[PDB]
């Protein structure tokens, strides 16, 4: 395997400023609901969260509503009952289908140049956008070079680097030739597949950023705390350095 | 004049907010966490609870006692005079918080036959043993030996209090929701 | 210090290292001090301490490399330790036993100290670090015994925990702080793990306070007397060194010692536990008959023997318009009684050293031995009569000890002369 | 409750030299899985424990033909399946009977005098005492106090302490008068309920010391590993206290 | 050791103090040790290396309040605290980059070493004291690592384990030691997690030592010439007390590095980790990119540059009869790179304590501080042409660097004079 | 006399087994536990398993690959000649330790379909990538870059040796039981 080209799409939250859009968040909230959930889980994210700030922030009735779709083996009486928000989200229905709590941090979208880890100090580790280019990256056609050679329930994908490649898709010395790889995923996304209630747009591209978006939201959900924390701590040490810088230097005056 | 006495200060004040801003979060970590704070209500289906019957169920990692009382239990709690309780407060959350603990304050029902309560000894906090124990028709406490009677009326021992009672009310015909 | 002799490096090797770290040197000038000649059996429990805490250590750091600090995991890790892991049946005796005789050990060194004034100047900081010792040990072995969760684990850290509840004000916001939540659970047994783990270090860090406070000083002999530090010639009349004389001495007393911990571990590891504890724990049942381990029964005594039946707990109710209640002072009153014994320098008024040429101290000093062993066996009883009286004539003689007899023995006692120099004892004897 | 009166019974395994009765073992292995499997469970015990030595010494292929009437739901699986030696006895059938695992350990049979400690100094702590004491403790007849007052689903029993007991076998000050007390354990035993291989006396008096054995190993099944270190240690000690005493004596010879 | 005032008890609690414990004694004349005035800006790494292991011990006692030693429950047990524990997020960044920050520390704090000769005569001692943290470190870092149970804490658990697989004849006995069995599983997280909270333990015992160890010597300075010692008038003119001088010196430079620390774990906590270990392990599946952690990468790089086609090894494993392979070979240079920087007191030949004065020690000195970025890099590419050259021709060097060019150089090279005194040099800056 | 002189030798010596007796127990706690020592064969369903297929399976925390080998594997194990292999030993516990590495005692039947193998690379434990992948028509480990052919030989990168053959044979038409 190896790395690719992924788009750079520039989401609010990135820059030491950035911060999540709350309704994005939400529309991507309902993505996976409607069309990631029916294969992938987030065994780690309590369903409690969707309130709490720096996400979602639905209203703890609605969580409350929406945690009763799941059907969750309850830990003391063992039988079957209606999903509260104490509750994480399911496992992946899918055994192959991997769990995406923390997609958007275990997938890296920028390397190089030459492992020297310069793309990622400028750009991040880009695994939001790594996950919207494979939710884009499905081309209509495969590539020429595998028309009638394409593994059976796998499917051409520009940014995914981790599958098969048919024989005729290598070169001499069997270097892959295609962009991408083949991926287990058949295209999950596909224009207005959703319908959002306040009118946003649902193409394939506002789909996979929403749903990116809230992927990342649901692997660092104090992404917006840590930063603040970050802000308080420099701004004191700030302070700090130049207090204890003039205190140095008034100290040694009667030295030299 | 005090502008080289209060170099000194200045930094010193600075460094003493750093540490606390790295002592507080070294706290608050021991503080419930997020998981802990959001336990909310459950639900206990009671069809099957005859009288004389206590039913005993975790809530928040402590045991809660529901029992239906037997015409005996009843007759006892409304027998005993308000003057010869330890505890004359109801200690009930449905009600008013300076409620007097009579019998009819201590039940869900007008009738009193169901009686839930936090099953914590509120000396130190150990599981009362019921079954009609101890010398008031109720529960004995064997940790340090209180005894309770017929509507979890503190009545002799080291324990302060009463039983508290969670809030708790009847759904439906047949379910009770705590908390 | 004491006058004596110094290292001098002797090999070419020597000279090398002691130019640049004298570790040597130390090691030398520590194992070598003069320590008075006279020392009798009382004086060895002081390796046996140091013992254990190593003993404590090693066995502890093995067991943790088998143990899941996890509700649902812990109890089942020490069966698989007693019944899977090599040797584990006896390393977890081992460890459980040796706090037994980490405590026996604490309290003969303690009432040593109590008797020969090992706590009056200029030994205050030595027996001050003492005191710090002694309550980080309770505080490491109470959540050590919570780890293997059984049922007096659980009950245990119950009962333990609602003491802290107890405080007026702030007693709530401590005990879901310690507890980490509404009641005893995978939080607290978590966070336990890790202090256990913690504190024994933190003890041996004491530990090394504590040593070297006793040889700044030099070490208390049976008379009172110190050595004399005019000049080394008379110093060593009074003096051998510690090594080999006194190392030897200690680790013989050691090889006995073992000797029959080695027999209560190898044929009865569980007379001093409670079977109780072999049962998983249950938040929904309590033991009818559940008590402490036996080093913390005397204190634990003292707590429950004030009720608010008690005169003096009325008055308190009444002077501190209700806040200091019957649980609360029961409290007040068990961090109260080693406080108390904390502060016997500044209570003992007597300007004799040693309680041996104290005829009136013996006395009070004998009874308050019997008074620990009374306090450590009502523990384990009921509260019912007589016992509860039992319990407060027990608790009362504590206080009146440290608080009114040994300030009032000071101004009052006649004492014996000592003899004039450790030398004079030795000969004798 | 309290503390009560057990048969002191003088098994094998008692005394610094006791060891386990190979055959008893064996014998109290049958009537743990005839009788009792019914309702307790072993949690805690490696089925496998039964070939180990210091133990009933069961042969492997015998263990292993054991362990396959137990069903199990392996882990990974998640299917059911035969037993085998690396799994643990079943948990109990019976949701209010306690685990045996640890039983001849969890209970003390020597209590007092005024609280002591010097009864369980001399007899030990009389676990399998206690477990003995409890199969034999079923009387026909209940004590005269509760003629007609026995609760239902519960039975007297000489040895249980921890049981109920009716009104009228209280005293003034509610202290009860009888023995024991009712457990809600039916009395197990009966004259040949078990029919030995060796022939052994089938007794209720024979099968409780024999399973009281049983569970005594089944507790601690290290004992016999115990004791031959711990004789090893004294041995060490004795040896090596006399050399540190001459070496003492012999060290101060030259000061006094 | 250097001429200076001693401590003289004032107060009347001082006074008391210093007559039974000079711990304020001790305290004063260790924060006033004359200290060579010329120090630059490398002489701070000391204070953030301790500043780390405070860190690192203070977050990690947390977080194993919190994190469970269980393969079914340790990869939750770091998501639970990162979600609900409060503070939780930040306080695993903190250890988690906090190591990073160790890490840079260490390299900085040992080249400052190996450019200013602070490892000869006669800081042999605080140099191989030094040695044995570094090597603690990486331990306690390596076991660390394991305990969240990601893809790389399993794999490279897998990985570094086998290495002590490769140990001729014993291999495969040290393996199954450390495993706990045949593979990496719960015995082996459940052992890594005891040690990794004792080694830090150990960690700071060794620290007690390197400080005693330096201030029996004194710090080594820019020039290599040592204080004057003979008379107190010119020991004055080298050296300035410790306090406040140089705490204050160290402790501005602290919040410097802190500033900048602070803003990695708020704004890019996630930049020096690898994404794989946010993925559950799996035992039957590898990775494609496994990468050591940049700390270990140059030593890793050295470990691999090492095949069976490299014409050293291939003569070692014919002489050898076939022992020393090139996967054991791998593991001699690994562990021999470290060797080779412990003995370097033996190695360099110059009497010239500081390399500022040694003109062409300087050339290859530069050239190893770029060999060791150099190996970081090639630690992390494919073992593909050019990378099996480059990291061939990097190791080459670094060996070449401690047991060639070293000891040929001190006989060979013409040295520039150093500064007669400290004095002299602190006035031309 | 040897009186004097036996003492302090007999006595340190008493003490040096003690430690000794000591230390051993420390380090042997470490070494495999009875539930680690115990575990035993175990049974895999192959009925499903057509050619090309690997099937991945867990023995003693590792994978044991079994593959099911199509005629191309075969041939191109079979066309190596022994001269032309890193690793010519057989490395299969079911034969003698001496045999050579050829494709016959490379698997488990004479049609040489059932290849069965420990998917542990030989250098330092990673698992190789199945399929056909890498320059050999095998396995490709992506740890350090070692390429092993179709019988699961050892032909280029660091790995010395081929992939261990497990204790592994057909118990009945569709079950193998490996160990
Ligand atoms: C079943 C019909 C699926 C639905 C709907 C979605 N996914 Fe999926 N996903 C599925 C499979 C079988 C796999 C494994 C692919 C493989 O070759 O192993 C996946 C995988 C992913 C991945 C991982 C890509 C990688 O780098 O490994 C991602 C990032 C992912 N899926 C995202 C994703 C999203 C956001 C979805 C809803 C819009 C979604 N998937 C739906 C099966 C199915
Ligand atoms: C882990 C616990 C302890 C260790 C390792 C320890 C160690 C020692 C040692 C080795 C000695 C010298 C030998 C001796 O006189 O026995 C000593 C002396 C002493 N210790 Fe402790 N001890 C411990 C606990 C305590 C406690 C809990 C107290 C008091 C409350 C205490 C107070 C003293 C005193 C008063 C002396 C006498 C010193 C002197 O005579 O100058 N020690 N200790
Ligand atoms: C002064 C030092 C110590 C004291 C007084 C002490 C005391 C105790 C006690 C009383 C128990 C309960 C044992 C039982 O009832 O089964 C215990 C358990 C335990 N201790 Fe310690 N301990 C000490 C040091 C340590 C250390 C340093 C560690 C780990 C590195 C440790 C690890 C454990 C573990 C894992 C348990 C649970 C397993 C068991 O119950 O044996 N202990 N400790
Ligand atoms: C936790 C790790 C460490 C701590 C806290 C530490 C601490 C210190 C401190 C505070 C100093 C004072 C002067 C200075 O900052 O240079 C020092 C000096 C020194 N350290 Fe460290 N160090 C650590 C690791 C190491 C290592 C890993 C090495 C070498 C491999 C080393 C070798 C030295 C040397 C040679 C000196 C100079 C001594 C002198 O000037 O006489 N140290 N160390
Ligand atoms: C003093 C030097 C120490 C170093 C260099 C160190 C290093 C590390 C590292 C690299 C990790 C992996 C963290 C991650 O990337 O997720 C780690 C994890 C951990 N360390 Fe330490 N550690 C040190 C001390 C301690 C101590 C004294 C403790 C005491 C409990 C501790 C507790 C933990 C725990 C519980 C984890 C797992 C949780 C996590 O991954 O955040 N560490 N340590
Ligand atoms: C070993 C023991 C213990 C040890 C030291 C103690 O000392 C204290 C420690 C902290 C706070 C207060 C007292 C308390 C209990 O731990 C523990 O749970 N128990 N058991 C117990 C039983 C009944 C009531 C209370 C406790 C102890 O004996
Ligand atoms: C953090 C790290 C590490 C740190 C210090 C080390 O130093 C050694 C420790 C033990 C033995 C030899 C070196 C080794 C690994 O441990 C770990 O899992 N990794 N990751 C890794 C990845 C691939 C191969 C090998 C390791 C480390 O970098
Ligand atoms: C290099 C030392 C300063 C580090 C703090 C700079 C602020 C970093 O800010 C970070 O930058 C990354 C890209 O640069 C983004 O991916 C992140 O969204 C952003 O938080
Ligand atoms: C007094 C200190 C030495 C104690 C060791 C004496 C040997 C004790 O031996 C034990 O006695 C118990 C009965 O008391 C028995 O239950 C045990 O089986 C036996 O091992
Ligand atoms: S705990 Fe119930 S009486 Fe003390
Ligand atoms: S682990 Fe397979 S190549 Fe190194
Ligand atoms: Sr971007």
């Amino acid at each position: 395997a190896g790395g690719g080209h992924v788009e750079d799409v520039p989401f609010s939250f990135e820059g030491p400023f950035g911060t999540f859009d709350q309704h994005q968040l939400q529309r991507g909230l309902q993505v996976y609901t409607e069309v990631c959930a029916a294969c992938h889980g987030m065994k780690f994210v309590p369903i409690r969260s969707l309130s709490e700030p720096g996400g979602p922030e639905l209203p703890e009735d609605q969580v409350r509503a929406y945690a009763t779709q799941f059907t969750v083996t309850d830990e003391e009486t063992g039988e079957d009952r209606e999903g509260k928000p104490t509750d994480h989200f399911p496992h992946s229905a899918l055994e192959n289908a991997p769990d995406l709590s923390l997609m958007a941090k275990a997938r890296a979208g920028f390397h190089g140049p030459m492992g020297t880890g310069i793309s990622q100090l400028f750009n991040g580790i880009g695994g939001p956008e790594y996950i919207y280019s494979v939710l884009t990256g499905f081309p209509e056609e495969p590539p020429k070079c595998a028309e009638g050679h394409e593994p059976d329930g796998f499917y051409y994908n520009r940014a995914f680097q981790n599958g098969s490649v048919p024989d005729t898709c290598k070169d001499a010395n069997g270097v892959k030739t295609t962009a991408g790889s083949w991926i287990a995923m058949p295209p999950p996304l596909m224009d207005d597949l959703v319908e959002y209630a306040d009118g946003h747009d649902a193409s394939v591209h506002a789909m996979a950023e929403d749903v990116s978006a809230f992927l990342m939201w649901a692997a660092e959900p104090k992404l917006m705390a840590r930063k603040q924390a970050g802000f308080t701590a420099v701004m004191f040490l700030t302070v700090l350095s130049v207090l204890l810088y003039l205190t140095n230097k008034r100290l040694w005056a009667g030295v030299k | 004049g005090t502008r080289r006495d209060f170099l000194y200060y200045a930094t010193a004040g600075a460094g003493a907010v750093a540490t606390g801003a790295a002592v507080w979060p070294l706290i608050n970590q021991m503080n419930p966490s997020a998981d802990v704070q959001a336990l909310a209500s459950i639900f206990v289906d009671v069809s099957s609870v005859e009288p004389g019957v206590q039913l005993t169920v975790k809530f928040l990692g402590k045991p809660i006692f529901i029992r239906r009382r037997t015409e005996a239990d009843i007759e006892l709690g409304r027998s005993v005079q308000l003057g010869q309780l330890v505890d004359t407060n109801a200690r009930n959350a449905n009600i008013d918080a300076g409620a007097e603990a009579t019998d009819q304050n201590r039940t869900l029902d007008e009738a009193g036959e169901w009686l839930v309560m936090w099953g914590v000894c509120t000396h130190l906090g150990c599981v009362p043993i019921g079954g009609v124990s101890g010398d008031f028709g109720g529960w004995f406490c064997p940790c340090h030996g209180s005894h309770y009677d017929s509507a979890g009326r503190i009545r002799k021992g080291p324990a302060p209090e009463n039983l508290p009672i969670p809030l708790a009310k009847f759904i439906d015909e047949t379910t009770i929701q705590l908390g | 210090g004491i006058p004596h002799d110094h290292y001098e490096p002797r090999t070419g090797i020597e000279k090398w290292l002691h130019s640049r770290l004298p570790i040597v040197a130390l090691a030398y000038d520590t194992i070598m001090i003069p320590t008075p000649r006279n020392l009798n059996w009382m004086w060895i429990w002081g390796v046996v301490l140091a013992f254990c805490l190593v003993l404590q250590i090693v066995t502890g750091i093995v067991l943790a490399m088998h143990y899941t600090p996890h509700v649902d995991l812990a109890f089942a890790s020490v069966e698989h330790i007693m019944r899977n892991v090599n040797g584990g049946f006896m390393l977890r005796y081992l460890h459980a036993n040796g706090a037994s005789l980490f405590f026996i050990a604490v309290y003969l060194h303690i009432f040593r100290g109590l008797y020969y004034g090992s706590y009056k100047a200029p030994r205050e900081v030595t027996w001050i670090v003492g005191m710090l010792i002694y309550l980080a040990m309770m505080a490491t072995a109470f959540m050590g015994y919570v780890l293997p969760w059984g049922q007096m684990s659980f009950w245990g850290a119950t009962v333990i925990t609602g003491l802290f509840g107890a405080i007026p004000g702030i007693g709530h916001s401590i005990q879901t702080w310690l507890l980490g939540g509404p009641a005893v659970d995978n939080a607290t047994l978590n966070r336990f793990f890790s202090l256990h783990y913690l504190l024994p270090f933190v003890i041996a860090a004491l530990v090394a306070i504590h040593i070297w406070a006793f040889h700044s000083t030099g070490n208390n002999n049976p008379t009172g007397v110190e050595v004399r530090r005019t000049s080394k010639a008379e110093a060593q009349k009074d003096t051998v060194p510690f090594w080999p004389y006194f190392i030897i001495k200690d680790v013989f007393a050691l090889a006995v010692v073992l000797l029959v911990f080695f027999a209560i571990v190898g044929f009865m590891p569980n007379y001093l536990g409670h079977p109780d504890n072999y049962i998983e724990a249950n938040p929904l049942s309590t033991p009818a008959h559940i008590v402490p381990e036996w080093y913390f029964l005397p204190f634990y005594a003292i707590l429950r023997a004030f009720t608010a039946d008690v005169w003096v707990v009325q008055i308190a109710n009444f002077i501190s318009f209700g806040i200091i209640d019957a649980k609360f002072f029961g409290v007040l009153a068990m961090f109260g009684a080693i406080l108390v014994m904390a502060l016997v320098p500044w209570l003992d008024t007597s300007p004799v050293r040693s309680g041996r040429y104290r005829p009136m101290f013996k006395i009070y000093f004998w009874l308050l031995a019997a008074d620990f062993v009374i306090l450590t066996w009502v523990g384990a009883q009921q509260t019912t009569f007589p016992y509860d009286w039992i319990s407060l004539i027990a608790s009362a003689y504590w206080f009146a000890y440290f608080l009114v007899i040994l300030p009032i023995l000071g101004a009052i006692e006649k004492p014996v002369a000592p003899p004039a120099t450790i030398e004079e004892d030795f000969n004798a004897h």
